[PDB]
């Protein structure tokens, strides 16, 4: 995560997708319905 | 200007004499255009955009639109230990001051 | 496209800031913003639907 | 911060301001604020204005 390389792909076309987010979720505000997490940034555009 | 309360009009002098005017056509800005979160009398609140300088202004009677310009420097204190722009959906909540609509003064 | 939205509807959402710096559920809300493009053209997703009465 | 709204029918205006970090790339080796008259050009993405599927 937060790294180049942090999803990943053997071919642009393929369904066989790996990825390392660490995403997280997390407890809503009281009074909300929405869905809150922790994730990291893209790696790729870091590496941009 | 005949001493009425009415929300949506402003009075002005004009020379000798008093004159009404559009509250529609009060602004306030900064750096950029503020929010008018309320006002009374003589006194106006606003959330000012970060900046240098404050300016108010209105159009009058005759479609003649009137300003003035003072220097101020406007940087809101960090609450907390994050420097943010807008307010989060979700996060922790920290005692600030604010000023209140009520106007019983 | 004009075939698509005749059988759908928009929809009210919570938002964090309605400009006053209080949240309240509004008309217009942001449900994703996006950046792929490189010359500086951003895409926003809103509860809004533009060119259909 | 990136904000949108629109008029309502009763001309009540409606907004909502969400945090968004906005610095579009470094498209070449210098740094400009607009495209000049004239330059070199180089490759880069868009949007295309087409709604088509």
């Amino acid at each position: 995560p937060g790294q180049f390389g942090d999803i990943q792909s053997r071919t642009p076309e393929s369904k066989d997708v790996y990825a390392n987010t660490q995403l997280v979720l997390q407890r809503p505000a009281a009074g909300t319905v929405h869905v809150p997490y922790s994730q990291a940034p893209s790696g790729f555009k870091y590496w941009l | 200007t005949d001493d009425s309360h009415d929300w949506t009009k402003l009075r002005y002098m004009d020379n000798h004499m008093p004159a009404d005017a559009e509250r529609a056509g009060l602004f306030v800005r900064t750096s950029a255009p503020c929010t008018i979160t309320g006002t009374m009398g003589h006194f106006i609140l606003a959330r000012c955009p970060k900046g240098e300088t404050l300016t108010v202004g209105f159009t009058d009677s005759r479609k003649i639109s009137h300003s003035c310009t003072h220097p101020f420097h406007h940087d809101p204190p960090v609450i907390g230990r994050e420097k943010f722009h807008s307010r989060p959906q979700h996060g922790k909540e920290l005692p600030c001051s604010t000023y209140v609509q009520s106007t019983a003064a | 496209n004009f075939n698509v939205y005749k059988a759908t509807r928009p929809y009210l959402a919570h938002c964090p800031d309605c400009g006053e710096g209080h949240s309240c559920h509004s008309p217009v809300a942001l449900e994703r913003i996006r950046n792929e493009a490189t010359d500086g053209t951003l895409k926003i997703q809103v509860s809004l639907q533009i060119g259909i009465k």
